[PDB]
């Protein structure tokens, strides 16, 4: 998201990353993506641009609002 | 003899019938007590391919 | 079990208790109809829910009408 | 032949007649009427 | 007429056995036995699958469900003319006599039989299931 | 900041979709198999 | 003219595809002697095609961008710009010969409802009778006016059957 | 006494029956009250066990309808020499066949559909035919279209024979039941006579006609000059000339000199060179030899002389200690019972049909016709539906005499009875066997998909990676192909090149060449054997438990055509044995579909192509064995890359294929509807419909009702089998003519 913000016009949102202990070394190399850091899937889900938009700006904000509806829960 | 006349016909007004609203041909009326003695015949076969039903005085009408 | 039920619409032809294939019907003694006699159902726990007694009822609408209900293992009609 | 005529006036056979009929009249308007798109 | 006692030792049709006999409800639940008088061996088709010969005078078999014992009653009653009759047994040596209840078959109208599950109306008089809502549990406006 | 460790997913996965299916499963067939007293 | 459109007649898109659509058969006819009846065949094909776009054009039809003849089916857009031909008319020619066949058809069964087997007259038709309502069924639109202002068009209700509601 | 036995003017011909529509049946004869009547009658047509319970008048009826059939056939042949002699290229085709396609449908200039007339070649413009006809002209030595009008002719001749004869065993002289029952009799006429007289005659044909004309076609005479088939046949001296054997005459028969007759009596095998089919000599010596055969096994059955045996005597004899009573019975089932007789017929008939297809096109037995791949691949095809379909029929008529014909009473400790003893260990081994095969065949294909989505290749099952070779096929595969020096000394070369040796190239085109066999084929084959077995466990259910069963005891009684018990034991949903060959149908289907795709995709990717300079072009390159390991592979490189002819067929000749290719993907789609849906619900829609037609007084007298159950069920089948063979058709059709 901190990546996404500065250039959200070339860079693919993350949704999560993939821990699957079937996947041989080239599936690991074709979903390595998105500032590396391992396997990980692209978002369709649009949250990206609806929590820009709304002013969210870095993951400590991503963060307290996860507690926070956690708590909400 | 109670019931319409033999061979009248006669419009059905039971409504789970597959005839209401329907005319049918008065076969006979039981002067007996039974709970329905009008036996009406149809031309039109309903769902079960049956042409004839036993109804209630009330359950006629001239039609 | 399944819910059986007579109505006074019966005309005594005793054809649901000649088409039932578990014997849950049976003519008794009656004055409504001509016949002279009702269907009743006295067994309805072996009735497994053919509706073969309806597929046999004559009457518009029917005189014997089967609700589904509780499942057994004479209502599923299971030999194991 | 009054039952021969009775058989001739079939559903199946006054239908196949009718039909035949109809797509004839038709075939035949866009043969000497071809690429008809507006009145 | 009194109600029969089930002779449990009456020889058994002539048959090789088949793969659709009784299971182990027989064991743990209970099974049902036909028994019928034959004037004379006639070859039957078991409702199981397969043929089999029916032994001169009386003749007993075993069946795991109601209908299966109703249905072999059928054919001996329209082919051969015969008058079977069955019984549920449990395994803890119970056993009860099933059809004809009475000795009278139920579709020849018989004293003493008291009418039950008879509603005194049609169906088109039944009331609208909104009237039989929130009672004990599931039931329909024709059971009321 | 709410961060879990790398380690995470190598050990939340398999206790996730693998470990957890089968305790769930277990207690549940046992249950639907228990018999009203 | 309308929606942006342009008449074909005046269209680039529309002059291409003919021409493409000719070139294709043309280079077909070359393989072929010229009285070959694969040449008679594909020359009468040809002449079709010239017929066909010099025919839609000058019935005024408009074309898109893609250069196919578009539709007019507001009828006030079709009267006021010259494009009845393509919607309102052949609504109103269709409407009568439906009409047409529905009204003979009622007209049919009503009459065999009469009989001693209406159901033997729906599988062996009544020929004679079914050809005179056949003819009489050109003046349908003025006999169904008047059994609609008669009141003899529909049934009454009480006469209907219905489920118990 | 086997004799000739009828009764003369047994019914009437007139029309009054033609105006009273059901007049067959009891029930029909009444008349229609609803819409159900209608589908009633035409369904019933064709049942005459249930018109009546006489089997004499059945087998009656039986008989003509046999001639009305053979009535149609003949006019459909007349039909394909008559529009072979009117409407087709065959004359030019004869002279240049590896360039002109052939064509005998022409289209009239209407609607713009002429664009269908597609440049075929030799100066002609129609459909191009894939039915094989101009090749199995050729192979017949016609050469003009003069003698192709002729047989038209002769076809129609033989359709009003056909007809006649049906109208007169039945009308005027109709078989007694006896002369029906003459099993003996009929089995040493069809075996002798049809079989082995049809054979020697064929031979005839051949040797006189099909060897010399062919001969002379292939050293490249003009088929103008070719001496016309009387010529040779009435002139020794130039079939002498042709073949030296032919001026000693026939003497070498009698003398037992067979040997000399080997110039036109061969045993070449393979194929050949000019044209890439089997050898004439070759065909000639075989149905010579068939003949020969035929006519001893016809004479082995007893019939008004001591010789001969008695099928029923056989049959009491083959008794053993394991099957009780044995075939006892059988001869009083089989010639009291059409229903059994069908079933046995069926079966054999689709079981040969399926055959048919394998050996023609390995071992192409007419001229040019290995080189037309559109015609190769209609044919496999075709011949492998026809079987399919008769095998399905096998199993519904074997169920209709288990419910209408079977007597417990003639059937006591019988093979037929101890069968029906062990249904439920028959059917529970089947399960497991069906279930065992789906998981180790159907469950390769997904490992080796997850592996590869996975990126892991090395773990998928494949010629590369871990290898499931058919040893057993490949050995089989040697032993042919070396036969020609050991076990066949005197055959010249092996029956097919499938086996293996040198590929035979005609026109450029390969018109076979050896046919490898690997872990891909492997696994093919296991889903034809998991497809085979499934569907043979839903007919073989079907047909041993259409009697009874543990859920249904008296579902005889119900009859074999039922929709169900009703939703009681938890509910009887096609239980019926009618119910088992609607789902069977399905099972059928998907089968056949699998085997006609493998059929195709490997044909075009290890077999058919061009030819060149030192190396051999073949459609797909090869890519069958790398490709058709995964459901990916065959969804990707098979169905999606070859639609593409399909799919761009519009504004050319193939565009009616473009069209029906859609129209079939409807008509399947159609089906869903009656498949998924039940006719409570359509009943009830009806009823508001009907509503508006009472409304405005257009309500008719004939009660519209909804489908039947049972005629729901089979419209759909009827909609998904059309719309799921026309796609593949279209598809199949389009893409070979495109790159054939
Ligand atoms: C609702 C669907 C629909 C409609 C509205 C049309 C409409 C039309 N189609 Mg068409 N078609 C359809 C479905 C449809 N089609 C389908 C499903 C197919 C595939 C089978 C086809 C295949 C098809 C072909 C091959 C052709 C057409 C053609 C035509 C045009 C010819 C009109 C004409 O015949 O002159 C007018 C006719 C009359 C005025 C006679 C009226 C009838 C009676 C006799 C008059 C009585 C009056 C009182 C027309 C505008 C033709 C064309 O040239 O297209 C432009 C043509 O070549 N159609
Ligand atoms: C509905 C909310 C939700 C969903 C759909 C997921 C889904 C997922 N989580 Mg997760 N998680 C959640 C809430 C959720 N989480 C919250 C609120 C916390 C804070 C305690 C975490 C903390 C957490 C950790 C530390 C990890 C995951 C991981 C994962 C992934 C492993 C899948 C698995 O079954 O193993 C484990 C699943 C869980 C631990 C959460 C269960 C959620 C299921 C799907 C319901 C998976 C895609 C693992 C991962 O990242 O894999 C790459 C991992 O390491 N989650
Ligand atoms: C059935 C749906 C339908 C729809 C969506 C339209 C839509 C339209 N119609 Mg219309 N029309 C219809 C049915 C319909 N029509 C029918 C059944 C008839 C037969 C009488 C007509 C006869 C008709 C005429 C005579 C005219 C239109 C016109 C128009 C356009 C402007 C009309 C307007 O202002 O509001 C929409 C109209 C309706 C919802 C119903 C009918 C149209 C009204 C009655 C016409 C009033 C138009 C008015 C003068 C506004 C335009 C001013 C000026 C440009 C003429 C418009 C796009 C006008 C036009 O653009 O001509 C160039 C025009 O004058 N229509
Ligand atoms: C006299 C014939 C006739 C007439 C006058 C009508 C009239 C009507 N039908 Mg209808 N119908 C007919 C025959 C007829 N139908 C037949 C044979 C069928 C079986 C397919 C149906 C099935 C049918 C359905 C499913 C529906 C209607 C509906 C309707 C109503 C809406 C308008 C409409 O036509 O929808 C379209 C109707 C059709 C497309 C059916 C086409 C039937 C053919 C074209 C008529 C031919 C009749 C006969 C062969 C001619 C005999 C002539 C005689 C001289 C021998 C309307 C009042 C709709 C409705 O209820 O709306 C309220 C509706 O949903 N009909
Ligand atoms: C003018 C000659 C003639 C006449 C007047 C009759 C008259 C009669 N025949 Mg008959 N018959 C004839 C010729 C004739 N037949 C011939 C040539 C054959 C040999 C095939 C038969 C074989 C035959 C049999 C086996 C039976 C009769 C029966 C009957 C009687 C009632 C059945 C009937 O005809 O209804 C009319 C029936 C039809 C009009 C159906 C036509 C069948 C044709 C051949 C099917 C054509 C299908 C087509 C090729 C493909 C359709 C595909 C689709 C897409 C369109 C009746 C009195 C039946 C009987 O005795 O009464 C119980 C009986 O069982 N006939
Ligand atoms: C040499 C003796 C002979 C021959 C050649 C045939 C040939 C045939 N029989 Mg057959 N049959 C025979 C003796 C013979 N039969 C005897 C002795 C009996 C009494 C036991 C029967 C009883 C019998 C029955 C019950 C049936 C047949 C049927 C058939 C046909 C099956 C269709 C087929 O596969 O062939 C393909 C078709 C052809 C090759 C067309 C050529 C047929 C021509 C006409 C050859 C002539 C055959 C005929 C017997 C010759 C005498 C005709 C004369 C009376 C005018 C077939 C043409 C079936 C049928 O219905 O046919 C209508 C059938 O059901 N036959
Ligand atoms: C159905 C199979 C068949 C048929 C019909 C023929 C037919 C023929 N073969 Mg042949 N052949 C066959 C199979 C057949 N073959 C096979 C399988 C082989 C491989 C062994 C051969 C190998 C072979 C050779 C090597 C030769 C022939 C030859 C011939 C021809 C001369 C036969 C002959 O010499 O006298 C045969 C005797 C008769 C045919 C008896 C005739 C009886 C007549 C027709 C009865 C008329 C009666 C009537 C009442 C008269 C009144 C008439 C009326 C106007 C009043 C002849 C047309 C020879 C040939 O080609 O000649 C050029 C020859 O060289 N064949
Ligand atoms: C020699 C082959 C043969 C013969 C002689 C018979 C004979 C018979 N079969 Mg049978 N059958 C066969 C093969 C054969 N079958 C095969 C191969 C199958 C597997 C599919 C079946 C499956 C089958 C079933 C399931 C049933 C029969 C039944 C019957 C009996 C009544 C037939 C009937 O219902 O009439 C009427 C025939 C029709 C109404 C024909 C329907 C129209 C067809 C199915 C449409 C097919 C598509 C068509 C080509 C589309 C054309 C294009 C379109 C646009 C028009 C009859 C004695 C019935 C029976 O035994 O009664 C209890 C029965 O239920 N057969
Ligand atoms: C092949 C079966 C060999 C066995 C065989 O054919 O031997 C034949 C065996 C010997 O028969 P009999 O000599 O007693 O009598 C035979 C007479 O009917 C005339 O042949 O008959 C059986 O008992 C069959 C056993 C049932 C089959 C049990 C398993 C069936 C295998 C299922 C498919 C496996 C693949
Ligand atoms: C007489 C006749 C029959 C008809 C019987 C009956 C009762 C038919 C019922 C008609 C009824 C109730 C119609 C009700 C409302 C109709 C309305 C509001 C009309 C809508 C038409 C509109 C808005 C026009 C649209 C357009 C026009 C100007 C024409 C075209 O340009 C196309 C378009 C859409 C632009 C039987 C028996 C079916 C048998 C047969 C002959
Ligand atoms: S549903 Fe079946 S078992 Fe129950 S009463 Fe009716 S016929 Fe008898
Ligand atoms: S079938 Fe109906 S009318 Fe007849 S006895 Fe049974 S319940 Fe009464
Ligand atoms: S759903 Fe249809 S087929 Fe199944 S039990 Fe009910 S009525 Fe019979």
């Amino acid at each position: 998201f901190e990546q996404w913000v500065t250039d959200p016009v070339h860079i693919r949102p993350i949704a999560h990353a993939i821990w699957d202990p079937h996947f041989g070394q080239p599936a690991v190399e074709a979903f390595t993506r998105g500032g590396a850091s391992g396997p990980v899937n692209i978002s369709t889900s649009g949250v990206y641009q609806w929590w820009y938009t709304i002013g969210m700006r870095t993951n400590q904000d991503l963060y307290v609002g996860s507690v926070f509806l956690a708590l909400v829960s | 003899e109670v019931g319409p006349k033999r061979g009248s016909l006669v419009k059905i007004l039971r409504p789970e019938s597959y005839w209401f609203n329907q005319v049918g041909k008065v076969v006979s009326v039981d002067q007996s007590g039974v709970r329905y003695p009008v036996v009406v015949r149809f031309e039109n076969q309903n769902y079960a391919g049956v042409t004839t039903n036993n109804y209630a005085l009330d359950e006629v009408v001239a039609a | 079990a399944h819910i059986v039920k007579i109505y006074d619409t019966c005309i005594g032809c005793t054809q649901c208790v000649r088409a039932c294939p578990l014997d849950v019907l049976e003519m008794v003694p009656w004055d409504g109809c001509k016949a002279s006699q009702m269907a009743s159902a006295p067994r309805t726990e072996d009735c497994v829910g053919c509706k073969r007694c309806e597929t046999a009822c004559p009457t518009d609408f029917l005189s014997v009408r089967v609700y589904l209900g509780s499942e057994s293992t004479r209502s599923m009609g299971l030999s194991y | 032949m009054k039952d021969f005529t009775t058989y001739l006036s079939t559903a199946p056979v006054i239908a196949t007649i009718w039909f035949t009929f109809t797509a004839g009249l038709l075939i035949e308007i866009n043969r000497y009427f071809p690429d008809p798109l507006v009145f | 007429w009194t109600v029969p006692t089930l002779n449990p030792d009456t020889p058994s049709p002539i048959f090789g056995g088949s793969t659709g006999g009784l299971l182990r409800k027989a064991q743990t639940e209970e099974f049902y036995v036909i028994t019928w008088e034959a004037k004379k061996e006639q070859i039957f088709e078991m409702p199981t699958g397969g043929a089999a010969i029916m032994r001169q005078g009386p003749n007993l078999l075993k069946f795991g469900k109601k209908e299966q014992c109703l249905a072999l009653t059928t054919q001996l009653r329209n082919k051969f003319k015969l008058t079977p009759c069955f019984y549920r047994v449990f395994p803890d040596g119970k056993v009860q006599y099933l059809h004809p209840a009475d000795g009278v078959y139920p579709e020849k109208v018989n004293a003493g039989r008291v009418g039950a599950n008879q509603n005194m109306r049609r169906i088109g008089q039944n009331v609208n299931p909104i009237k039989v809502k929130f009672s004990g549990r599931m039931m329909s406006p024709a059971e009321i | 900041p709410f961060v879990p460790p790398s380690w995470a997913p190598s050990v939340f996965v398999p206790l996730t979709g693998l470990v957890l299916p089968a305790i769930a499963m277990a207690t549940l067939f046992v249950y639907i198999e228990k018999e009203a007293p | 003219d309308i929606a942006g459109l342009t008449p074909c007649s005046e269209s680039k898109a529309y002059a291409k595809l003919e021409k493409k659509e000719l070139k294709t058969l043309e280079k077909r006819l070359k393989q072929y002697e010229a009285d070959s009846a694969p040449a008679v065949a594909l020359k009468a094909t040809m002449e079709r095609t010239k017929a066909r776009f010099a025919n839609y054009a000058k019935a005024g039809l408009l074309c898109g961008n893609d250069g196919l003849p578009h539709l007019i089916a507001d009828p006030g857009l079709a009267l006021k710009y010259g494009h009845a031909g393509e919607v309102f008319i052949p609504t109103f020619g269709f409407l009568y010969v439906a009409g047409y066949i529905g009204y003979v058809g009622r007209q049919y069964l009503i009459a065999v409802k009469g009989e001693a087997k209406p159901t033997d007259k729906e599988i062996i038709i009544d020929v004679p009778l079914a050809t005179k309502l056949a003819w009489q069924g050109a003046g349908w639109p003025l006999a169904a006016v008047q059994e609609l202002q008669r009141g003899t068009l529909l049934e009454k209700e009480e006469n209907i059957t219905v489920s118990p509601r | 006494k086997v004799k000739i036995a009828v009764d003369r003017n047994p019914v009437e011909t007139s029309f009054e029956k033609w105006a009273k529509p059901g007049h067959f049946s009891r029930t029909l004869s009444k008349g229609p009250n609803t819409t159900t009547w209608i589908w009633n009658l035409h369904a019933d047509a064709h049942d005459f066990d249930s018109h009546t319970s006489d089997l004499e008048e059945i087998s009656r009826k039986v008989f003509s309808a046999h001639f009305g059939q053979l009535g149609i056939i003949f006019i459909w042949l007349s039909g394909m020499y008559f529009h072979g002699a009117r409407f087709s290229n065959y004359e030019a085709w004869l002279s240049d066949p590896t360039h002109i396609k052939p064509s005998a449908q022409v289209v009239w200039p209407i609607v713009g559909q002429e664009i269908l007339n597609g440049d075929v070649g030799g100066g002609f413009q129609g459909i191009q035919i894939t039915s094989g006809f101009f090749q199995l002209w050729r192979a017949s030595g016609i050469t003009s279209e003069l003698q192709l009008y002729t047989t038209a002719i002769g076809g129609l001749v033989m359709a009003a024979a056909m007809f006649f004869a049906g109208w007169f065993h039945y009308h005027k002289a109709a078989p007694k039941l006896e002369w029906f029952q003459n099993v003996e009799s009929m089995l040493n006429h069809h075996l002798g006579g049809l079989l082995g007289l049809g054979s020697l005659a064929w031979a005839g044909h051949q040797i006189h006609v099909s060897l010399p004309v062919n001969k002379l076609l292939d050293a490249g005479v003009d088929p103008k000059e070719i001496p016309l088939p009387h010529d040779l046949l009435l002139n020794r001296a130039i079939m002498a000339d042709l073949y030296p054997s032919f001026a000693k005459g026939i003497a070498p028969f009698f003398t037992l000199n067979w040997s000399e007759y080997s110039d036109f009596l061969t045993f070449k095998g393979g194929l050949n060179p000019v044209t890439g089919g089997l050898w004439l000599s070759d065909t000639a010596h075989h149905h010579v030899a068939i003949a020969v055969l035929f006519l001893v096994a016809g004479h082995m059955y007893r019939t008004n002389w001591g010789i001969g045996h008695s099928m029923k005597e056989i049959l009491e004899a083959h008794r053993g200690p394991f099957t009780g009573e044995g075939h006892v019975g059988l001869y009083e089932i089989l010639t009291t019972s059409w229903h059994a007789q069908l079933a046995i017929n069926l079966a054999l008939f689709g079981s040969l049909s399926i055959i048919v297809a394998h050996h023609m096109y390995a071992m192409p037995p007419y001229p040019y016709l290995a080189t037309d791949y559109g015609t190769q691949l209609s044919l496999f095809t075709h011949h492998t539906w026809i079987g399919g379909f008769c095998i399905v029929g096998a199993g519904a008529h074997a169920a209709i005499f288990m419910v209408r014909d079977y007597d417990p009473t003639n059937n006591y400790n019988n093979l037929l009875d101890r069968v029906i003893r062990h249904r439920d260990a028959i059917i529970s081994h089947l399960n497991w066997v069906c279930i065992f095969l789906g998981f180790h065949s159907f469950g390769l294909y997904i490992h080796n998909d997850t592996m590869s989505a996975l990126g892991r290749p090395q773990d998928m099952f494949s010629d590369t990676a871990i290898q499931l070779q058919p040893v057993f096929a490949q050995w089989i595969q040697n032993t042919h192909f070396l036969a020609p020096q050991l076990t066949a000394p005197n055959a010249l070369a092996a029956t097919s090149l499938t086996w293996g040796g040198d590929l035979v190239a005609v026109g450029g085109k390969v018109a076979m060449m050896p046919i490898s066999l690997g872990t891909s084929d492997f696994m093919v084959h296991h889903i034809h054997a998991f497809t085979i077995h499934v569907t043979v466990l839903i007919l073989l259910k079907g047909v041993l438990f259409a009697r009874s069963s543990r859920l249904i005891p008296d579902k005889a009684n119900l009859g074999f055509r039922f929709p169900c018990d009703g939703p009681g034991r938890g509910g009887t949903c096609q239980v019926s044995a009618w119910d088992h060959v609607f789902l069977g149908l399905f099972w059928m289907y998907n089968s056949l579909s699998i085997v006609i795709f493998h059929f195709s995709w490997k044909m075009q990717s290890d077999v058919w192509g061009t030819v060149t300079a030192s190396g051999v072009s073949h459609i797909t390159g090869g890519n069958f064995a790398q490709s058709a390991n995964t459901i990916n592979g065959w969804l990707r490189d098979f169905l999606w890359a070859q639609s593409s002819q399909v799919i761009q067929s519009y504004g050319s000749a193939l565009s009616a294929y473009g069209l029906i290719f859609l129209g079939a993907h409807f008509v399947w789609a159609f089906s869903l509807m009656f498949l998924f849906s039940g006719r409570g619900y359509w009943q009830e829609l009806i009823e508001s419909i009907v509503w508006a037609h009472n409304k405005l007084k257009v309500a008719p007298a004939i009660q519209p009702r909804a489908l039947s159950i049972t005629q729901g069920r089979a419209v759909g089948v009827a909609h998904y089998l059309l719309g799921g063979i026309a796609t593949t058709w279209s598809f199949f059709l389009a893409r070979i003519i495109s790159v054939g």
